[PDB]
DNA sequence: GCATCCGTGAGTCGAGGAAGCACAATTTAACACTTTTGTCAAG
DNA sequence: CTTGACAAAAGTGTTAAATTGTGCTATACTGGGAGCCGTCACGGATGC
């Protein structure tokens, strides 16, 4: 299983929910290159290569673990989706 | 109207119900025009009522339309549409589709519940957008045109491919599918494990509620490709999440034939 | 005539076509009855519409009337012969001006279009236009070919000066999609026809010196 | 499949057709069986 | 905008004109010798649109740059050639024929 | 329902 | 090797030759050896005398003799030309000029028959075919009961196949009795009274029953004349028609009293005479001459219908599916009925054209147009449901198809119209169509095998062999009768006890109309020949058959059909007897015509020195590509200057080993669980079957390119294709053919060619390309062939037909074509198929390394690990039978034949595997070991379980275990024995044709489909998955709204989509959001084509143009 | 009023659905002469035009949640 | 109310791919001559 | 930045073959031909 699914099932009231709340997390994630993580680098997702240890390139992956940390908002009508953007484009360049 | 490879004209039947309406509708201009007795008026037009009928609904009234040198009716337009064979059914509430395979199925005993074993070859060719883009990445190829011209030839893959397709797959799922799909858990979500050989290998613990044995069962596999299509095969159609039967409430994924007896 | 490509009665009418045109000519002052002036023109109309209308692809009256004489020169060699006979041997009975090359020119004109609707196998459930591709869109691959090389031209020609970029995209139909001529381009930037060719020749020298400094354009060709 | 309420959002009529649907195999066919359930 | 219902109705004989593009008058396909589509047949490239992108029939426009243009030699507008799987066209009946669909 | 027959009955007459 | 044979039954009749249900029909058929002047009127020949003499009514053209000639082509060169193996059609005829009195006689060619190869096959284009027998329900006159009322019955003449209408008669409720033809129905008074019966007439022959004759005494028509009463039918029959006698008597006589449009046929005849007590001078309904109608069948048929209501006891209805009631049309009588339509159709040409044109300068060969008859027999060796692509996966599936019988094709049933009723296995299947064999699924039942001691007679009703029974002591006098005939006797069992020739049992188990009862000797007039008879040749090839469930044994014989030949195929140890008949009626193997001495041996040809002093020289058949791509070679198994007799062996054909049919090997079998790795049907194997080659086979894949000539220019098969290193040309000799002997792996040229380029100009950006580098674009671009994904192999054959050439008859357009055959050696590998005769299958899931697998405390590795919990389930005990008596032989060094139901008993095998224990332990104790620590402590085990007696010493409880099959078995990876004494033994596995290296195919992008653009399916295609709607359900019950969307549009039909979003991929990004599918486009567009107005609409209920502005005017 | 699956899937309001289930023909006789719209409220109606079917994650219950880290909630606030 | 007829429906994947002829009207293939680029020196 | 000279290359005007379309045959002919055939269920439809 995913690790602390059931955790994110419990943090949701509606499975359908999470989804929704993980996926767009992964595109914000792909979109500004994983720069607008809220995970530390001790606890950034990691991938076993020929040459080493690296970055994890899965943006579902990284969404589950940070949703798990609790440094994640979602929810309906939080910010205007335009407004949204423009500020994260702005932080993270 | 297409020329097939062989130099061969290739033609629909509509065609040919159109171009008979076509010929007794000018054929009946003429006759008018020729001030032709009621009878031959009459015949032409009750043919020209017919001509219209067979291109709408062959069939439905009277002797269905066959093309001359064969007894099969010609498909008319109410024919395309309906039917098990009509564009309802064959191609919108069901399609052939891209970036799927298909393989015989082993079992599986080392896997997790959530693994299943995906061959290779397989996995290169269904993963073969992504691979090209990580071998550009690195140093295997200049290009991605270059990369694809590569894995053209078995020969000309480098031991340095599969790597890449290693680093592609991280994380990933694919589903899993096995006809008939009876119920829900007849398509579910598994991460691959690449492996030598063209079998793809099942967890026994899933083999119930795909109905699966193995004596030459055959899956199809599916690669879904966004983040929302990852996101929902790894959190809803994962095969570690569904644990009971929708149906009933009971425990679907359980000890089994072998499993039952060495316990 | 039944049997020849057309029902029945669509025969019928074509024949009633032609006993209009039999009643507007016959004359009755030479004694003989009508039902032997008007079978010369009820024929005559079946016969026409039969090479008219027998076949999805039309072949004119004098082709229809060479592919029946071929095939009934071959029907009678088929059976004088006790076997099919060969091209050289249709051609040979046609007569002059006949030779095999033209025998099988023919006969792969009279070859019929074969429906996409037939089946396959006792299984009412393929047919021939379920293994047959459609090569006239572009690919999926070829689409993403083609945006791979202009991304890459646009970056190549960014190294150009810019006059020389806009030469070269005008010369070859970058920029209005049709190639412009050296007074055309000439009248662009009122230049004479001779200096444009001796730009456009130093810039193409100059993205053959970027290109051969960088191999990132060769694999597109 | 869950056992906890169900989450708003389920096409819970495709889920009941597949369930009533997928013994209907093993339902005997020889007024009973497979066409007891197909007249009711 | 965004598809959010569809509706089904009856087509009238001036809406069944309004979509065609041109009326079919011959039941020719294509030439036999030449295999391009016969003029006012099934396959009219003046009708239905040209067999390949931003090329009239006679050859006489060949690029993007004469787009929505129509050839005066030919008749064939110079546009894409997908346009062929979405232009109809019409015959005009000389007497009037019942829908089978609204009748058996 | 047969053209043919119809069609021979008329001239029949 | 000595092999041991069990058995009690001595069979008086050897098994009839397999394979003459398809050549004795064709020969009668043909008739092409008997002279013409003696040939009987059946076949062709009947068919010939039927539409001859056509009259023009004073032309005459009449038939005298025809003939067959010599066949143009060897089957051989049919097979490498894409020829017809076939013989030239003659006829005879002469033109009578009435008139005159003038005859002109001349022999006309009227094309030619395919013939039938000494096997039973044909070769239709090159491809062997075989046409199948089918069963249908035989012509004649048959009672049966009316469902809607009881009490009454109805009586049905059912003539020929597309011979004449199918006539009901009936006693209505008014008690008029009614007839009905063509769907009409009419009063039978009418008919009758056309026929020249009077009232008197019918009250003498019909009034002895009751009410039901004054049913039929309508006077309204009594006195109306038969003229008049003809002309009342005609018009009642069609109905608007201008009534005149001459096209009254005309319809009426084509009927049922023409026999060129009625024929009851031979066996409808038969049947008829025999049920109704009557003799009939021919085979219709009634009989017209001297200008007036006679009837033949109407008054019987009535009579007895009347009879039969009334309940006179001579009279009985009729079972439908009773196997004397139906029928097989065999090959010839299919080929010649397709004959007969051709010459009707030749007949129809010769009147129109007779009648027109020089009619005093006539001749033969003038009228007669022999294409409509060509026409009918190409379409039927061809285009027939019966024609059918010949299955020689090894020799046994071309045996099998020849035997088999559909209830399907033209003028049968249908697959999903056919009820239980036809599905069923009727009591009188016995002994002459297999109970088990039948394909499972859709066509269970409606596809048969014949047994094996049946035969097709004449008249197409099958039979079968009994031993006559007279006072008690059975004779070798053996009759073969059908199944009426059989239901008039008491036939006894073939396991009755004998004392001799005396029945010896007191209570003897026998049939009587099907059912078992319990007779005396006396009783007995009949008996059985064998338990063989009861079933197919695949049936009567599996032993222990007894002891299997029918379920099981219905995939065992089906699933030998399927087992391809092995380099090292060896024959089972355990056999039935019909190993050897299999091998010698299949005509694979090559035989010694008679005594002689082989003078040369060699691996393409052997020849022999006859004592008559001949030399015969026999071409080896070697590598030969079946239809299954299965290599078919003959192995030479003589030597030069050995004395072979009449029959001998001289090559094993494939699959046979010294002439036994050996269809895979025989391997060690541990029946235990192990791992997991036997789960669900799950096969383990070891490596040491890969090391010494067994279930290695060789197949040979056959690929074909065409040069075609182009309005471009011809397409050219060249070396020199433009844009390819030398590295892809390496193996490509000058003539641009890959070499012979070549290694060729997936995208490797096999024949290079290049087609000229359309005229397009390029697309501004390549031009730039172009200029830049400096190359000039060239005319011509890469068509070549190149070897598919997952496939290659060895170069082994080329082939090139150019046009002109001798035979080869090319369509128009082509210059050339030119065919590679690539042979690989496959090996066993995880996930192919394998399976033994008791009905066990499954797929190879591990290989394990010798070192890993179980073995014997004397150190021998078992090869193959089965799962025991196959077996309660399935029920097929036989399995384990076979390999208690292979590991009794494996020690012994014998092999067995044990028939079918009469063969090896447990006490003889327990017999057997006393013997084998004490050469198996003898051995042990002789070199100088005693018991093993570790068989000690299994042997504790095994008398807690109760498998051995306690008190015992350790070697007579080590026998106790052989007695029951089982070992003390070794673990490979620990060295501790398995807890529990195993199951060991010898058993013969099938690699079956199922393999996964065919069957593994992956696609992301390629072919779409030219309408619906979506894709193409089909691994040959390079086709994609179907998503059906069983799998929509599925994503739309996970609630996978965007997984289901993607597959909806990007992956299948979204043009714009699934360009972007492959170009997305490639570059990093993420996949776009979809957009509107095209088949839904297709769909609007359709559905405007109808004249219906579908619009989209928006939340206004604004239109939204979903053609992007495309269609709009 | 009781009606069995089979008239109870064909007298729906959507004539998409019913179209593609069953009587093709008269399904969209109906329909057409009726002018009727379909409003696309079940699933093989959104599957037939390649829409988001209206269940799962496609419902409007969960469809428009939005997913934000604290820092940027600042940044916009 | 009741037979009778007409229509519609009946699992999924896969793998198999038979006139001629004359004459007129129209289109097309070849040249032959301009008009227009394309490419040189001259600057 | 041109300025004349040349050399193909595409455009234009006759010109004939080659292809294609159409009219015309005069002893007397006057209503077609293959269908033939093993389910069973429902709902509905005038009809009576
Ligand atoms: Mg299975
Ligand atoms: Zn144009």
């Amino acid at each position: 299983a995913e690790p602390g699914i059931d955790k994110l099932f419990g943090m949701v009231d509606s499975k359908y929910r999470l989804t929704v709340v993980v996926a767009k997390r992964a595109q914000q994630l792909l979109r500004h290159g994983f720069k607008n993580t809220v995970l530390e680098p001790e606890e950034r997702p990691k991938m076993q290569t020929l040459e080493g240890l690296f970055d994890d390139p899965n943006a579902v992956t990284w969404a589950m673990k940070e949703l798990l940390t609790g440094r994640l908002v979602f929810g309906e009508n939080l910010v205007p989706e335009d407004r949204l953007q423009k500020e994260m484009e702005r932080l993270y360049p | 109207m297409v020329q097939v490879d062989g130099g061969r004209f290739a033609t629909s039947d509509l065609n040919d119900l159109y171009r008979r309406l076509i010929n007794r509708n000018n054929r009946l201009k003429k006759l008018l025009a020729q001030g032709a007795p009621e009878i031959i008026i009459r015949n032409e037009k009750r043919m020209l009522q017919e001509a219209v009928d067979a291109l709408l609904d062959n069939g439905r009234r009277g002797a269905p339309v066959t093309n001359p040198g064969s007894d099969r009716p010609l498909r008319s337009l109410t024919d395309i549409l309906s039917g098990k064979q009509g564009r309802f059914r064959q191609n919108l509430l069901g399609k052939r589709v891209d970036y799927s395979g298909r393989s015989v199925i082993v079992v599986g005993p080392q896997l997790k519940l959530h693994q299943c074993g995906l061959p290779k070859r397989m996995a290169l060719e269904l993963f073969k957008p992504f691979l090209l883009k990580k071998m550009e990445e690195k140093g295997i190829a200049p290009n991605v045109k270059a990369a694809r011209r590569m894995l053209e030839r078995q020969r000309d893959i480098k031991d340095e491919v599969w790597d890449a397709l290693e680093e592609v797959i991280h994380g990933k799922v694919v589903l899993l599918n096995r006809a008939p799909t009876l119920h829900r858990l007849g398509i579910q979500a598994f991460q691959p494990v690449l492996v030598e050989g063209q079998s793809i290998q099942l967890h026994p613990l899933v083999c119930e509620a795909f109905n699966a044995d193995f004596d030459g069962d055959q899956m199809a596999v599916h690669v879904p490709l966004s983040s929302f299509a990852q996101a929902e095969a790894r959190i809803q159609m994962l095969s570690a999440h569904n644990l009971l039967s929708p149906a009933s409430g009971e425990p679907l994924a359980k000890p089994s034939r072998d499993i039952i007896l060495g316990l | 005539y039944t049997g020849r490509g057309l029902s029945f009665l669509d025969l019928i009418q074509e024949g009633n076509q032609g006993l209009i045109r039999a009643v507007e000519k016959f004359e009755y002052k030479r004694r003989f009855k009508f039902s032997t002036y008007a079978t010369w023109w009820i024929r005559q109309a079946i016969n026409r519409a039969i090479a008219d209308q027998a076949r999805t692809i039309r072949i004119p009256v004098h082709m229809v009337e060479t592919i029946n004489k071929l095939s009934r020169t071959a029907r009678q060699l088929q059976q004088e012969l006790g076997r099919e006979p060969t091209y050289e041997e249709i051609a040979e009975a046609m007569g002059p001006g006949w030779d095999a090359k033209r025998v099988e020119e023919t006969l792969k004109i009279a070859q019929e279009p074969v429906s996409l609707e037939t089946p396959i196998g006792d299984e009412k459930d393929s047919f021939y236009g379920d293994f047959i591709p459609d090569e006239h869109l572009p690919s999926p691959v070829d689409a993403a070919t083609q945006s791979l090389l202009s991304e890459e031209l646009e970056k190549a020609l960014s190294k150009l000066s810019e006059r020389e970029a806009m030469v070269l995209k005008l010369r070859k139909g970058l920029i209005d999609g049709r190639e412009h001529t050296l007074e055309e381009v000439g009248a662009f930037f009122g230049v004479t026809r001779e200096r444009i060719r001796q730009i456009e020749n130093k810039a193409l020298r100059k993205l053959k010196y970027h290109e051969s400094r960088t191999r990132k354009l060769r694999d597109f060709l | 499949s869950m056992a906890r309420p169900v989450s708003i959002g389920e096409a819970v009529g495709i889920v009941a057709a597949q369930s009533i649907g997928e013994p209907g195999t093993q339902l005997t066919m020889r007024t009973q069986g497979l066409p007891r359930v197909i007249e009711l | 905008k965004e598809v959010r219902k569809v509706r089904i109705a009856l087509a009238s004989p001036e809406k069944i004109r309004s979509w065609s593009y041109g009326e079919v008058e011959k039941p020719e396909t294509i030439n036999y010798r030449t295999l391009k589509p016969e003029r006012d047949g099934l396959f009219d490239e003046r009708i239905f649109g040209p067999i390949k992108d931003y090329e009239c029939a006679c050859g006489k426009y060949k690029r993007q740059r004469f787009e929505g243009k129509v050839c005066e030699r030919c008749g064939v507008e110079v546009t894409k050639s997908i346009v062929r799987r979405y232009r109809m066209g019409h015959i005009e009946l000389a007497t009037p024929a019942a829908h089978i669909w609204f009748v058996k | 329902s047969d053209p043919v027959r119809q069609y021979l009955h008329e001239i029949g007459q | 090797m000595e092999i041991k044979r069990f058995g009690r039954i001595r069979e008086v009749i050897p098994l009839p030759p397999l394979t003459e249900i398809q050549v004795e029909s064709y020969r009668r058929a043909l008739q092409a050896d008997v002279p013409p002047e003696k040939r009987e009127n059946v076949g062709i020949q009947a068919a010939f005398r039927e539409t001859f003499p056509i009259e023009e009514e004073g032309l005459v053209l009449d038939f005298l003799e025809y003939r067959l000639g010599e066949p143009p082509f060897p089957q051989d060169e049919c097979r490498e030309k894409d020829l017809t193996y076939q013989a030239p059609l003659y006829a005879r005829l002469q033109l009578i000029h009435k008139d005159t009195g003038l005859i002109k006689e001349d022999e006309v060619f009227l094309g030619h028959i395919p013939l039938m190869t000494e096997d039973g096959s044909f070769i239709i284009n090159g491809a062997d075919r075989v046409i199948v027998s089918q069963i249908h329900r035989s012509p004649g006159v048959y009672f049966t009961p009316d469902p809607a009322r009881p009490g009454r019955y109805i009586a049905s003449i059912i003539p020929l196949p597309k011979r004449g209408p199918w006539i009901d008669l009936e006693v209505e409720p008014n008690g008029v009795v009614s007839m009905k033809v063509n769907k009409r129905k009419f009063p039978l008074v009418l008919l009758l009274r056309v026929l020249g019966y009077d009232q008197e007439t019918l009250a003498r022959e019909l009034g002895a029953y009751g009410e039901l004759v004054q049913g039929l005494m309508d006077e309204s028509v009594f006195a109306m004349r038969p003229e008049e009463a003809l002309i009342r039918l005609f018009t009642l029959l069609r109905p608007g028609d201008p009534p005149k006698r001459d096209k009254a008597v005309a319809y009426v006589y084509g009927l049922i009293a023409d026999p060129r449009r009625y024929d009851l046929g031979e066996a409808g005849r038969y049947k008829a005479e025999e049920k109704l007590g009557i003799r009939l001078s021919g085979r219709t309904l009634a009989r017209f001459e001297d200008g007036e109608f006679k009837d033949e069948v109407f008054l019987p048929t009535l009579r007895y219908l009347f009879a039969l209501t009334a309940g006179v006891p001579g009279h009985e209805v009729d079972d439908i599916d009773h196997l004397g009631n139906r029928r097989i049309r065999t090959v010839g009588e299919l080929m010649t009925d397709q004959f007969r339509v051709g010459l009707a159709r030749l007949a129809r040409g010769v009147r129109e054209r007779m009648l027109m044109g020089s009619e005093d300068s006539l001749t033969p060969a003038k009228l007669v147009n022999s294409r409509p008859l060509e026409a009918a027999i190409r379409e039927f060796f061809s285009r027939s449901q019966l024609s059918q692509f010949k299955d020689e996966t090894n020799p046994l599936s071309s045996l099998r198809h020849k035997r088999r019988i559909s209830a399907l094709g033209p003028g049968g049933l249908t697959r999903e119209r056919a009820g239980f009723d036809v599905r069923d296995v009727h009591r009188t299947h016995y002994g002459r169509i297999c109970p088990v064999e039948t394909p499972e699924g859709a066509n269970i039942g409606l596809i048969t095998s014949l047994a094996a001691y049946a035969r097709v007679d004449e008249l197409g009703f099958i039979r079968t062999p009994y031993r006559r029974v007279v006072g008690g002591v059975v004779t070798d006098e053996v009759v073969y009768m059908t199944a009426t005939e059989e239901d008039r006797y008491t036939i006894a069992q073939a396991n009755t006890p004998l004392e001799g020739n005396r029945i010896a049992a007191e209570r003897v188990v026998a049939r009587r109309k099907g059912e078992p009862v319990i007779v005396s000797p006396e009783e007995v007039e009949f008996m059985d020949v064998s338990p063989k008879q009861v079933f197919s040749v695949n049936t009567n090839l599996i032993p222990f058959l007894e002891h299997d469930d029918a379920n099981r044994a219905l995939m065992g014989s089906n699933m030998q059909t399927q087992a391809v030949p092995l380099i090292r195929a060896q024959a089972p140890v355990v056999m039935t007897g019909l190993e050897e008949r299999v091998v010698r009626d299949s005509l694979a193997a090559l035989y010694a015509e008679e005594d002689g001495e082989v003078a040369k041996v060699d691996g393409n040809r052997i020849v022999v020195r006859y004592e008559d002093g001949r030399l015969v020289e026999y071409p080896l058949r070697r590598f030969y590509r079946s239809n299954q791509g299965t290599a078919l070679d003959q192995r030479p198994r003589v030597v030069v200057g050995q004395r072979v007799r009449k029959g001998d062996l001289l090559a094993d054909g494939p699959a046979s080993e010294n002439g036994f049919l050996a269809l895979g090997q025989n391997v060690l079998v541990a029946i235990m669980p192990f791992d997991g790795y036997n789960f669900e049907d799950a096969i383990v194997i070891s490596e040491e079957l890969l090391k010494r080659d067994f279930y290695t086979s060789i197949h040979i894949e056959r690929y074909e390119i065409e040069a075609r000539d182009t309005k471009l220019g011809p397409e050219r098969i060249t070396r020199d294709i433009p844009h390819l290193s030398e590295a892809a040309l390496r193996d490509l000799d000058e003539e641009g053919v890959v070499r012979i002997g070549a290694e060729v792996k997936p995208g490797d040229i096999l024949v290079g060619r290049t087609s000229f380029k359309g005229e397009s100009e390029p697309t501004p950006e390549e031009r730039l390309l172009r200029s830049i580098f400096g190359e000039k674009a060239r005319d011509v671009k890469d068509t070549s062939l190149r070897v598919p994904p997952g496939e290659g192999g060895i170069v082994v054959r080329t082939v090139r037909l150019r046009r002109g050439d001798p035979g080869v008859e090319l369509k128009p357009g082509v210059r050339e074509v030119v065919r590679v055959y690539v042979a690989q050696k496959r090996k066993l590998q995880v996930g192919d198929k394998l399976a033994n005769r008791h009905g066990n299958k499954g797929v190879v899931a591990k290989i394990l390394p010798v070192e890993d697998m179980p073995h014997l405390p004397d150190g021998t590795p078992v090869d193959v690990i089965l799962n025991p919990l196959g077996v309660p389930s399935r029920m097929n005990l036989g399995q384990i039978l076979e390999t208690h008596l292979g590991l009794a032989g494996y020690f012994l060094g014998q092999r067995y034949i044990s028939p079918i139901f009469d063969g090896a008993k447990e006490p003889e095998i327990k017999e057997l595997l006393a013997q084998a224990f004490e050469v198996y332990f003898g051995k042990r104790k002789g070199e100088g070991f005693g018991v093993d620590k570790r068989e000690v402590e299994v042997l504790r085990r095994a008398e807690k379980l109760g498998l051995v007696t306690p008190g015992k010493t350790p070697e007579e409880q080590l026998k106790e275990l052989f007695l029951q099959g089982k070992v003390v078995l070794y673990d490979g990876r620990t060295g501790e024995p398995i807890e529990g004494p195993i199951v060991v033994g010898q058993m013969f596995i099938m690699k079956l044709y199922h393999m996964v290296e065919d069957k593994m195919h992956a696609r992301s992008t390629g072919p779409y489909s030219l309408i619906t653009q979506q894709p193409l399916g089909g691994k040959a295609q390079f086709g994609g998955q179907r998503f059906g709607e069983m799998e929509v359900w599925a994503l739309e019950a996970y609630g996978a709204a965007h997984t289901l969307q993607e597959m909806l549009t990007l992956k299948s039909d979204d043009i714009e989509g699934r360009n972007a979003a492959y170009e997305a991929i490639i570059k990093g990004e993420d996949v776009p959001e979809p957009s509107v599918p095209e088949s839904f486009r297709v769909l609007v567009k359709e559905l405007q084509a109808l004249a219906l107005d579908v619009q989209t609409l928006d939340e206004k209920d604004n239109p939204v143009d979903i053609f992007e502005g495309l269609a709009s005017k | 009023l009781l009606m069995g699956v089979t008239k109870s899937a064909l007298s729906t309001k959507s004539w998409l659905s019913a179209a593609s289930f069953q009587n093709t023909t008269h399904v969209l006789t109906e329909a057409a002469i009726a002018g009727k719209k379909d409003e696309l409220i079940g699933l093989k109606e959104n599957v037939i035009l390649g829409r988001l079917i209206p269940a799962g994650t496609g419902s409007d219950f969960v469809r428009f949640t939005q997913v934000v880290d604290q820092k940027t909630l600042k940044a916009i606030e």
